[PDB]
C-alpha cells in the first residue's frame, strides 16, 4: 500500500480513489441540500476546460464530501493540503490524456496535455478567523474575509539560478527545487580542475512573480476583547495582481510558519516564528453582495485576458436570465424593488426607492477625452431621529461590493486619503489608501455628516464636483480618482426640525455644499394614528418566529433574484435619453428655476437610472415624471 | 453613535478599522447648574441633546426635595453602617455577588418569546405613549415624543 512517510496519504490508490469520483459525480451535493443539472458535472465541465484551454480546474471543495468513495480524501486534502494537491493534479493530467485518447485526434495534437494543469480548491471548511488558529494547524487549508488595505509592487522570485565562469566561460545553470541554491564551487570547462570563481549572472536566470497583499479580515463572529487584526498573504504567479486594494475578498489558501532574521546580518534566526497565509484560491465576486461595474474594471478585463486567470465578473445561466426579461415586464417591479430593498424597514418606500436609483445611478460618458461624469448620483437624508436612517446606511452598506462606513468626528481630511505609513515590517514608508480612495465604485455611507469639523467637507467639494481627488501633499503628487456615490445621514438642530423656520436654515450646513446634493431627503412624522398601530404590527412581531422568517410576508419579493438582476441592469445597459426628454426635461428646471443648475443635472442623472432599469436603451419621456417628482417629493415634505 | 451598537468608525490616519463594541452604557450626569431649577423645563435643566436621549431607553433623575419622615430613615441607615458593616436586618438576605452572577449567567442563556396577547397590548399602549407624549405638545413635563426607540425598548 506504499505510503509518504508522514503524510498516511499512500501514492497512487488515492489516484483511483479520486479518478472514480472525477470520472462519475452528478449531484450527491443535493442530498445535503435536501433537494426538494441531472447528468454529471465534471466531465462537461472539464471538456470546457480542455477547449477554452485555460487550465485552473478549481475543484470544490466540498464536492468530495458527502460522497463515496473520496469521504475519506477530503480528510486528506484539508489536513495535507500541498502533497494531495500535487497528486490531484497529476491525476488531472493524466485523466485529460486518457479523455484524448478516447476521441483520438485532439487539438493538434500532444502538446495540449503536456502543459500544467492545477488545481485550486476552495469552499474548504468553515474556519474561525485567523487569530483562533493554534498551533496545531500550520499547513492547512483555511478560509479568510475581509477588504485589502494595501498590495506591494511585485517581488521576482529564483527558479532556475544562472551560472558562467571565469574559464573558459562555460554557461551552465544549477535549478533550485528545495529553497536553496547550491552552487558548484568548480566547475566546467575546463575542468580541468580549475579552482577558478564560478560567476553568477542574475540577468540571465529565470523567475516567477511573489507579491503580497496585506489583508485586514473580518471573520465576524468576533469572541472579542479581540481588535481587528491583520494579515500578508504572499499569492504567487497567476494570481498577482488579480486583486485590487480594497474589495472584499474570500480568499482560500493554506497557513504558514516562517522566521525572520533579526540582525540581518548574523546568521540568527528570531525564533518565535511569523506566520502569514499562502492563498491558493481567491473567491472575488459573491451570491450574497452586489457586483462590481465594468468601466470601472476595464483594463482588469482587457488585462486577464492575455495571460488568462478564472473567476472576476459574476457569470449568469441561461434561465434565470430568461426570468429576468420576464419579471421585467411586471408592471409594478419599479414599486416591487422599492419594497425588496430594505424588508424589515417599513413604509417610507420613496427612501428606498431614490436609493434603489442609486445603486442604478447614471451612465458613464468618456467624450472624446475628460468628460467622466460617471454615474454618480448622492443623497443626503435627514429627520426626527429613530427613523431608520441609520439602518439604511447598513444595508446598503451590506449590499454594495466596495463601499467604506464612516462616522462623523471619527474623521479627519487626511484619514480620507493618502496616509504614507511607515510600514513597519520593512521599516519603510508605504503609501495607504484613504477612506474615499478605497470606496472609489460602489458607495460611500456617511454617519452623522452634519456634524465633521470645519476642515472636514473641505474634501468632498472636490469629490462631489470633480469625481476626482487632487493630492499634491508630501511624498508624492498626482490627482488620483475617486468615483463613488455618497449617501449622509444628518440630524436636524431641533432634534426635531419641527413646523416652519427656514428649513434650508434648519439643516444647518453651507446652504451651497447642502444645493450639491443631488437627492435630499427631508424624512417627517405626521402622528398618522392609524400609522403607529400599523408599524407596530410590523416591529413588534419578531416575536415569531425566534430564528427571522416571514419578516415582510405575505408580500411578493426577490431576495438573491434582485442583486444579479441589479448587476445584469449595470453592465448590459446604457441609457440614452434621446429627443423626446429634452422639452419637459428643460420646462421642470426652469419651473424649479421661478435652487441652482445641478438641480438639472441631478435630474437628468437620476432619470436616466430610472431608464437604466426596465432594460430601456432610451429613456421615455414619460418616467421623467416620477424623476422630478422624486425631487418634488421632498417638497410636498417641505410644507410644513 | 455606539448605540447603533456593534460598531465606532475610525477613519483617522493609519487607521481605517471598524471594531466592534459591543458594549452597554450607564450614564451618571448632574442637571445644568446648580441642580434643576423647577422653574425650568425638562430639557431645559437637562443639557443634554434630544438626539441622545432618545437612545436611553431609561432615564432615572434622582431629585432631592428634603422630607422629615424619610430623612430620619436615611439617616438610621448610614449611622447603622457606618457603626456596623452589614446593613440589612430583620429581615433580609443580602445576595452575595459571586452567586448573584453565577444566577444572571444562567438567566442570559435563555433567549424568551412573546405571545400575541402581550404583543397586541404593547401595540395598544404604544399608540396611547405616542399620542399622549404629543398631545402634551409644547413643553413642560415631556419629553417627547416616545419616538419608537421607546417602544421597542420597552
Ligand atoms: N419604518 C420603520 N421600519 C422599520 N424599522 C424602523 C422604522 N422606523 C424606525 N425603525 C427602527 O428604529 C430604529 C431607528 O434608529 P435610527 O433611525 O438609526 O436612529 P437615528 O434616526 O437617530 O439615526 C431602527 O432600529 C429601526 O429598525
Amino acid at each position: 500500500l506504499r505510503i509518504i512517510w508522514g503524510t498516511n496519504v499512500s501514492i497512487q490508490e488515492c489516484t483511483t480513489n479520486f479518478r472514480n469520483f472525477l470520472m462519475s459525480f452528478k449531484y450527491k451535493f443535493r442530498k445535503i441540500l435536501d433537494e426538494r443539472d441531472e447528468e454529471l458535472y465534471y466531465i462537461k465541465q472539464l471538456n470546457e476546460m480542455r477547449e477554452l484551454g485555460t487550465s485552473n480546474l478549481n475543484l470544490d471543495a466540498r464536492n468530495l464530501l458527502a460522497y463515496k468513495q473520496t469521504e475519506d480524501l477530503y480528510h486528506q486534502l484539508l489536513n495535507y493540503p500541498q502533497e494531495v494537491i500535487s497528486i490531484m493534479d497529476q491525476t488531472i493530467k493524466d485523466c485529460m490524456v486518457s479523455l484524448i485518447v478516447d476521441n483520438n485526434l485532439d487539438y493538434d495534437l500532444d502538446e495540449i496535455e503536456t502543459k500544467f494543469y492545477k488545481v485550486r480548491p476552495y469552499n474548504v471548511g468553515s474556519c474561525k478567523g485567523m487569530r483562533e488558529l493554534n498551533p496545531n494547524d500550520i499547513d492547512k487549508l483555511i478560509n479568510l474575509k475581509g477588504l485589502v488595505l494595501r498590495s506591494t509592487p511585485v517581488i521576482p522570485d529564483m527558479k532556475v539560478a544562472f551560472f558562467k565562469c571565469n574559464v573558459c566561460d562555460h554557461t551552465m545553470a544549477v535549478e533550485i527545487d528545495r529553497g536553496v541554491i547550491q552552487e558548484p564551487a568548480r566547475c566546467e570547462r575546463i575542468d580541468c580542475n580549475e579552482p577558478n570563481s564560478m560567476s553568477l549572472i542574475h540577468n540571465r536566470c529565470s523567475f516567477a512573480d511573489k507579491q503580497v497583499i496585506k489583508l485586514q479580515e473580518t471573520p465576524d463572529f468576533v469572541p472579542d476583547g479581540q481588535t481587528p487584526h491583520s494579515i500578508s498573504l504572499c499569492v504567487y504567479d497567476e494570481l498577482v495582481d488579480s486583486c485590487r486594494a480594497g474589495d472584499r475578498i474570500e480568499v482560500t489558501g493554506t497557513f504558514r510558519s516562517i522566521p525572520i532574521r533579526a540582525n540581518s546580518r548574523q546568521r540568527v534566526l528570531k525564533s518565535l516564528y511569523k506566520t502569514y497565509v499562502d492563498v491558493v484560491h481567491v473567491k472575488v465576486s459573491d451570491k450574497r453582495l452586489d457586483v462590481d461595474t465594468s468601466t470601472i474594471e476595464q483594463e482588469l478585463m482587457q488585462n486577464k485576458v492575455d495571460h488568462n486567470e478564472v473567476e472576476e465578473v459574476r457569470q449568469i445561466t441561461d434561465q434565470d436570465l430568461a426570468k429576468i426579461r420576464e419579471v421585467a415586464a411586471r408592471e409594478d417591479l419599479y414599486s416591487l424593488l422599492a419594497r425588496s430593498i430594505a424588508p424589515s424597514i417599513y413604509e417610507l418606500e420613496d427612501v428606498k426607492k431614490g436609493i434603489l436609483l442609486q445603486l442604478f445611478g447614471g451612465t458613464n460618458k468618456t467624450f472624446t477625452k475628460g468628460g467622466r461624469y460617471r454615474g454618480d448620483i448622492n443623497i443626503l437624508l435627514c429627520g426626527d431621529p429613530s427613523t431608520s436612517k441609520s439602518q439604511i446606511l447598513q444595508y446598503v452598506h451590506k449590499i454594495t461590493p466596495r463601499g467604506v462606513y464612516t462616522s462623523g468626528k471619527g474623521s479627519s481630511a487626511v484619514g480620507l486619503t493618502a496616509y504614507i505609513t511607515r510600514d513597519v515590517d520593512t521599516k519603510q514608508l508605504v503609501l495607504e489608501s484613504g477612506a474615499l480612495v478605497l470606496s472609489d465604485g460602489g458607495v460611500c455611507c456617511i454617519d452623522e455628516f452634519d456634524k465633521m469639523s470645519d476642515s472636514t467637507r473641505s474634501v468632498l467639494h472636490e469629490v462631489m464636483e470633480q469625481q476626482t481627488i487632487s493630492i499634491a501633499k508630501a511624498g508624492i503628487i498626482t490627482t488620483l480618482n475617486a468615483r463613488s456615490s455618497i449617501l449622509a445621514s444628518a440630524n436636524p438642530i431641533g432634534s426635531r426640525y419641527n413646523p416652519n423656520l427656514p428649513v434650508t436654515e434648519n439643516i444647518d450646513l453651507p446652504p451651497p455644499l447642502l444645493s450639491r446634493f443631488d437627492l435630499v431627503y427631508l424624512v417627517l412624522d405626521k402622528v398618522d394614528e392609524k400609522n403607529d398601530r400599523e408599524l407596530a404590527k410590523h416591529l413588534t412581531n419578531l416575536y415569531l418566529e425566534d430564528k427571522p422568517e416571514h419578516i415582510s410576508q405575505d408580500d411578493v419579493l426577490p431576495v438573491e433574484f434582485l442583486t444579479m438582476y441589479i448587476s445584469y441592469a449595470k453592465e448590459h445597459i446604457h441609457p440614452i435619453i434621446t429627443e423626446a426628454a429634452k422639452t419637459e426635461l428643460v420646462r421642470a428646471y426652469v419651473g424649479m428655476r421661478k435652487a441652482t443648475t445641478r438641480q438639472l443635472e441631478s435630474m437628468i442623472r437620476l432619470a436616466e437610472a430610472h431608464a437604466k432599469m426596465k432594460l430601456k436603451n432610451v429613456v421615455e419621456l414619460e418616467d421623467v415624471q416620477e424623476a422630478v417628482r422624486l425631487i418634488r417629493s421632498a417638497i410636498k415634505d417641505y410644507a410644513t | 453613535e455606539v448605540m447603533e451598537q456593534q460598531t465606532i468608525s475610525i477613519s483617522k490616519a493609519g487607521i481605517n478599522t471598524t471594531l466592534n463594541a459591543r458594549t452597554s452604557i450607564l450614564a451618571a450626569a448632574n442637571p445644568l447648574y446648580g441642580r434643576y431649577n423647577p422653574r425650568l423645563s425638562p430639557l431645559d435643566n437637562i443639557n443634554l441633546p434630544a438626539a441622545l436621549l432618545s437612545r436611553f431607553d431609561i432615564l432615572f433623575l434622582m431629585l432631592d426635595i428634603p422630607s422629615r419622615d424619610d430623612d430620619e430613615k436615611l439617616a438610621e441607615h448610614v449611622t447603622y453602617v457606618h457603626m456596623h458593616n452589614k446593613q440589612p436586618d430583620l429581615d433580609f438576605t443580602p445576595v452575595e455577588p459571586s452567586k448573584m452572577r453565577e444566577y444572571i449567567a444562567y438567566a442570559k442563556t435563555k433567549r424568551p418569546v412573546m405571545s400575541e396577547a402581550v404583543n397586541d397590548y404593547v401595540v395598544q399602549a404604544y399608540i396611547r405613549l405616542r399620542q399622549d407624549s404629543k398631545r402634551e405638545m409644547d413643553s413642560k413635563f415631556s419629553f417627547g415624543q416616545a419616538t419608537p426607540r421607546t417602544l421597542l425598548g420597552i
